[PDB]
């Protein structure tokens, strides 16, 4: 029971950190007037 | 005349919001609410790296937008209180022009195109240097001289 | 009885083999996530 709880915690941390990185990667492009996000990031990375 | 709006908090004017391109911009350190009823209901995203906030412009207000550009050759430029000089990568204003409480005003090119948004300045005897928010192709930057203080 | 008792570390070879596989797979998923965060945070800092 104890080991099962810990392993569920560690996988949760992996998902949370990926969420944090997406925000900082895309934020600059949303403030420039008239700018268009590049295709690679638009679809694949920081999607 | 029409593209600039006043920001008021408890009857006092703190700054201005400008309508450029397809977004509505406002410096992030300025408190208060927007005078216009329709704009007050939009949701904004904040970023303390650049002290800026932006959103998408609603449709039926589109005719009031100004134009913008990204080329900055050396020469003379204009704003509300007179002329401004750009040389060596800095904005120059003759001292005493400008007082705190006048943030959020655009700087215009020769044809009237918006090039920068000013927030604060530094103190020097004869001429003063400014801190501005500018842009380039697909990015945004912030230029800050030594010793600048917020307006 | 004519022998001593057993401790926590005395388990079968097959059971120990399964413990390594499950623990390692989780650890890999965390490490890759941490690598992505460091590169994006570093490149953001120097760009400004």
């Amino acid at each position: 029971s104890v080991a099962s709880f810990v392993l569920l915690s560690m996988v949760g941390t992996a998902v949370g950190m990926c969420v944090c990185a997406r925000r900082r990667c895309i934020t600059p492009y949303e403030l420039t007037p008239g700018a268009t996000v590049p295709f690679l990031l638009s679809l694949l990375c920081c999607v | 005349n029409d593209c600039i709006f006043e920001v008021k908090h408890e009857g006092k004017v703190m700054g201005y919001a400008c309508l450029v391109g397809d977004k509505v911009m406002k410096p992030a350190h300025v408190k208060g609410t927007i005078d216009n009823a329709d704009l007050a209901k939009l949701a904004f995203k904040r970023s303390s790296k650049y002290d800026l906030e932006c959103a998408q412009i609603p449709v039926h207000m589109k005719s009031d937008a100004s134009k913008f550009t990204h080329e900055k050759p050396e020469g003379y430029y204009n704003w509300h209180h007179g002329a401004v000089q750009y040389s060596g990568g800095r904005f120059t204003i003759p001292t005493g022009a400008g007082k705190p409480g006048d943030s959020g005003r655009p700087i215009f090119d020769n044809k009237g195109r918006v090039v920068a948004i000013v927030l604060g300045g530094a103190n020097e005897g004869a001429r003063t240097a400014l801190s501005v928010v500018t842009w380039n192709k697909d990015i945004v930057t912030k230029i800050t001289p030594e010793g600048a203080e917020e307006w | 009885a004519s022998h001593t008792t057993l401790g926590v570390q005395d388990i079968s070879t097959t059971a120990m083999s399964w413990v390594q596989k499950i623990t390692g797979g989780v650890g890999l998923i965390v490490a890759v996530a941490a690598l992505i965060l460091i590169v994006v945070l570093c490149v953001s800092f120097s760009r400004h």
